[PDB]
């Protein structure tokens, strides 16, 4: 793909949904990026804000097979679940 | 007045150079004299002959 | 003279440091250079095979790069042998 | 011309100095022969000066 | 925050107006680009002037080996100690020595060093009283002594 | 002492002459590498000395 | 310890042995000038490779003119702790506070002199 | 009988005739600083600039594109020594310019003060270049920094001085001796490493020239510091 | 930086490649040994590190460092020798010669791979000859040697209570 945004430069974790439409990226500093992928074209939909709390471990990402939910960990607060559609 | 044409003629026609022998002698004296500064018969012929002739 | 003047981009001419290379070479000769007592991993793992109740051969029996032309002639001689 | 005069005068002074060193009773061995550019080099026997 | 700036003519004490701009060190160079913007960031609270080069020699020898004079004692206690505000200093040793000799807190930081660079660049336009001729003549006398 | 007295004096004469003879228009085997730096690739191909 | 700080290029024990050995070799080849007065003259004539001084002169100032002259001619210089040791290396029955190794055409010590010259400048960092 | 040609660098001239000399206009007519000879044309006197002794003169004769030392400019000079090159710089910048001569050696400092007495535009600073904060009172914001200290961490010394006294968009001229940085490594390898270190600070080297005819194992790097966006 | 999971900064020591680094008993200072033979002291500022002072330059590269537990003395290992330094004036009080072979001489140079220092005054050293050696700091002389391996002994570590230590060798 020709171009990518600069904020994806150092990803801790890369995850693909059950469909190819959505791409999930965790940044080295706390941030979640959702990218809309359609026909070799990328659109940055949303950037979830860093989770509150002291960083305890490397980030881990899980996606539900329906695509509705995204679970992320790596902080002392606990595992956070995000609604992709909302 | 534009002096570009005049300056070009005076800066090119007068071409002269010192000799290489002149320049190489000047550059070596500048170097200095300190240690840091400064830069058909074989034994086979003789040995075989005395075996064959006097051996 | 075009050879005297050279144009270079700022990031390309950055290469490996020669001083760093000498540092790596010193470590290599100190640990795997002449005068040390080093064996191969194949030989080192084959010492157990000589002491087993059933003796086996070397762990890696085939040497890939010992010979290539000699390997073909052995196959040619073998095919002749079955006639 | 002046530079070439300097080179010759440096050689001449050393050869006279080298000849002056020879006027010594201490034993010596020649290790090099004299040349146009350099004087002969000698090594002297090691005795302390009393 | 008060900041102390040393020049050949005397001691200069400035006050920073926009403390928010100091947080972004990378963007601070834009504020001191022109004399209009620099006066919006800092203003001169007080300037104590050296009368002659013999007195100035007595001052700056002490400063650069981490010691303060009797006169520099008086300037600090009036301008900086009566006010309740941190004092930026370009020397960590000088800020350390001030803490014991006077009950005063000194801050040294890379953002402070960036603030020192901006004031020096806009040296004319920040002190209106001192003439350019007095600055140049005082520099020659102090340098030779 | 006679040779050295002459040698040191004309040696200083050599240094004095070299202070106003700067070997302008030197042509020799030694040629110095002059290197220019550019941020972008396009400047590198489009480089022209003149 | 208890060394005058003005003798800054103070060689350690290992370099001292290399220095005094080379000085003793230079004596055998007639390539050494002994004494502060004779050492000064070689610097003025520009025929010296390096200068060795003794750090234990009771007034140290009697040799401090030599470092100034060496910096003009760009000649390396070092200090050793004992003038008695320097005197015996020079082959003299008396203490020596300064010595100079001179320039010789065709000298066999050229490789050793160059190695010592390189070692000295390392002390100047 | 002398004919004088303008040089590409402002304030610098080249003198031909009986002498093949690079010259600058004398700021103090009738005076010689270190025994250099002088010539007059008609009213105007010039002083010869020895390339064998000076390194800036060697770079100019070597074909450098820019020196950035111009009339009416403020120059911070690191490694002033006796002031032979400082005197020619004081000629170029003229009465409007200022030269700050920093030298740590005491014997070389005594020659600077005698030179500084006769030239008003020279400001002598007998301090150590490794601590620019110890003389911040004397130096205002400057335009060009010239460094000839010949000392292994020269790059760090320049960067500390550039951060305190060099304006945005200012230029630096640095002389590098290969065997001083590392005696055993090759000259071109040493020079490239210094180029890398300059890029680590906000210094962009723009050119590099070696001083082959008058010196050996020397290079000059000219660049800009904190270039404007 | 552990929190941001990135490198805060990299600073050039300007002494060539660095072979070893040791922190002082207090965390305020850092000691660096380089290829050129110089020992450098860095003060640790709240945000970065600042170069402070150079000790006396040694003839060969410095491969291992150790601090006196009170912080007054330094031990540094190098090819064929160990150097003891005083922190107040960075001068080598003692140079200790290490024999290339155990009670013998060999053409192969001896490399001191690690140095550990005890409060009583003893220096423990491990070398490529395969022996662990005890030295006295006051006199600068060897006290005891222990031959333990036929290959290099490469690593040293001492517990906080100076009653136990551990060595690691090339044979595993």
């Amino acid at each position: 793909v020709s171009k990518m945004p600069a904020f994806l430069r150092s990803a801790l974790q890369i995850l693909f949904s059950e469909d190819s439409t959505k791409l999930f990226v965790a940044s080295n500093q706390g941030a979640l990026h959702i990218v809309q992928l359609s026909g070799g074209s990328f659109k940055h939909l949303h950037a979830f804000q860093p989770q509150s709390g002291t960083v305890e471990a490397m980030c881990l990402l899980a996606v539900s097979p329906d695509g509705n939910w995204l679970a992320a960990s790596g902080t002392s607060a606990g595992v956070h679940v995000y609604n992709v559609k909302q | 007045r534009d002096h570009l044409r005049v300056n070009l003629k005076f800066l090119t026609r007068t071409r002269s150079t010192v000799a290489e022998s002149v320049s190489q002698q000047i550059l070596r004296q500048n170097r200095g004299r300190k240690a840091c500064d400064r830069p058909v018969f074989t034994e086979e012929d003789f040995q075989k002959f005395q075996q064959e002739y006097f051996g | 003279q075009n050879k005297s003047y050279l144009a270079v981009r700022l990031k390309d001419q950055d290469l490996r440091d020669s001083r760093q290379q000498a540092a790596q070479a010193f470590i290599h000769n100190s640990l795997y250079g002449p005068g040390t007592n080093r064996t191969t991993v194949n030989k080192f793992l084959s010492l157990a095979n000589k002491r087993l109740p059933v003796k086996r051969a070397a762990v890696q029996f085939l040497n890939n790069a010992w010979g290539i032309q000699k390997k073909q002639n052995a196959k040619r001689f073998k095919r002749r042998w079955m006639v | 011309q002046r530079i070439e005069r300097e080179k010759k005068l440096f050689v001449i002074a050393q050869k006279i100095q080298t000849r002056k060193d020879l006027m010594d009773k201490t034993q010596k061995v020649k290790v090099k022969k004299e040349t146009v550019n350099s004087p002969a080099i000698y090594k002297f026997q090691s005795r302390r000066k009393r | 925050m008060l900041v102390l700036f040393e020049t050949s003519v005397g001691y200069a004490i400035f006050k920073v107006l926009n403390e928010k701009k100091l947080q972004e060190v990378d963007s601070l160079w834009k504020e001191f680009e022109t004399p209009e913007k620099a006066n919006k960031i800092v203003k001169l609270k007080h300037f104590e002037k050296f009368q002659d080069t013999a007195e100035a020699l007595a001052a700056f020898t002490a400063l650069m080996e981490g010691k303060i004079n009797k006169q520099l004692k008086k300037v600090l206690k009036k301008i900086v100690k009566e006010a309740h505000e941190p004092l930026a200093v370009a020397d960590a040793k000088l800020g350390g020595v001030i803490k014991e000799k006077l009950n005063l807190s000194c801050i040294h930081s890379p953002v402070v060093n960036e603030l020192m660079r901006g004031i020096r660049s806009q040296m004319d336009g920040l002190i209106p009283g001192v003439e350019p001729r007095e600055m140049a003549a005082m520099c020659l006398g102090l340098a030779h002594s | 002492k006679y040779i050295e007295m002459k040698r040191v004096a004309e040696a200083k004469k050599i240094e004095r002459l070299k202070s106003e003879l700067h070997l302008l228009d030197f042509q020799g085997k030694q040629q110095n590498k002059h290197v220019f730096f550019f941020d972008t690739k396009k400047e590198v191909e489009q480089f022209d000395v003149a | 310890a208890d060394v005058n700080p003005k003798a800054y290029p103070l060689a350690d024990a290992h370099l001292t042995k290399k220095l005094l050995d080379l000085v003793q070799q230079s004596c055998n080849y007639k390539q050494l000038r002994k004494g502060a007065n004779e050492a000064t003259k070689t610097l003025n004539r520009g025929i010296s490779e390096f200068i060795v001084m003794a750090a234990d002169a009771e007034p140290l100032e009697i040799i401090l003119h030599l470092p100034l002259l060496c910096e003009d001619k760009n000649v390396p210089y070092v200090f050793v702790r004992s003038k008695q040791a320097l005197g015996r290396a020079c082959g003299v029955s008396r203490p020596v506070i300064a010595c100079s190794v001179t320039i010789k055409e065709g000298s066999q010590l050229k490789q050793q002199i160059q190695s010592i010259q390189q070692s000295i400048e390392r002390l100047l960092v | 009988n002398v004919m004088v040609e303008p040089h590409r660098h402002e304030g610098v001239f080249i003198c031909r005739g009986k002498e093949d000399a690079l010259v600058t206009k004398n700021l103090v007519p009738g005076e010689s600083v270190y025994g250099e000879k002088r010539v007059s044309i008609s009213k105007i006197e010039y002083r010869a600039w020895n390339p064998f002794r000076s390194k800036l003169a060697a770079a100019i004769l070597g074909g450098v594109d820019q020196i950035h030392i111009k009339p009416g400019a403020k120059v911070l000079y690191l490694g002033a020594a006796s002031g032979t090159t400082v005197s020619h710089v004081s000629d170029i910048v003229g009465p409007d310019g200022l030269v700050y001569a920093v030298e740590f050696s005491h014997r070389s400092g005594r020659d600077l003060i005698n030179l500084a007495k006769k030239r008003t535009n020279i400001i002598p600073v007998i301090e150590d270049a490794r601590h620019p904060h110890k003389y911040r009172m004397l130096i205002a914001m400057v335009d060009v920094i010239f460094a000839d200290v010949a000392q292994p961490d020269q790059t760090r010394i320049v960067a500390l001085n550039a951060h305190t006294f060099l304006r945005n968009g200012g230029h630096f001229v640095i002389s590098i001796k290969a065997n001083c940085i590392d005696s055993t490594a090759s000259a071109e390898a040493v020079f490239a490493s210094e180029v890398k270190k300059m890029q680590q600070e906000n210094m962009k080297p723009q050119e590099q020239l070696t001083l082959e005819p008058y010196e050996r194992d020397h290079a000059v790097v000219v660049g800009v510091y904190r270039p404007p966006p | 930086d552990l929190q941001a999971l990135n490198i805060k900064y990299a600073m050039d020591a300007f002494g060539g490649p660095i072979w070893s680094m040791a922190a002082s008993p207090s965390g305020s200072q850092l000691l660096v040994g380089c290829e050129d033979g110089s020992v450098k002291l860095f003060q640790i500022t709240p945000d970065k590190i600042q170069f402070e002072r150079n000790f006396d330059r040694q003839k060969s590269r410095i491969l291992s460092l150790s601090w006196h537990p009170s912080g007054t003395h330094i031990a540094a290992g190098s090819i064929d020798y160990i150097s003891v330094f005083d922190v107040k004036s960075g001068s080598a009080v003692h140079k200790m010669i290490v024999d290339r072979q155990y009670m013998g001489v060999s053409k192969r140079k001896c490399i001191v791979w690690g140095v550990a220092f005890l409060s009583d005054g003893t220096i423990i050293s491990v070398d490529s000859a395969g022996k662990v050696q005890f030295w006295d700091s006051a006199t600068g002389t060897l006290v005891k040697s222990h031959l333990i391996a036929n290959a290099d002994v490469q690593s040293i570590a001492v517990a906080d209570q100076e009653d136990s230590f551990v060595v690691g060798t090339a044979e595993g």
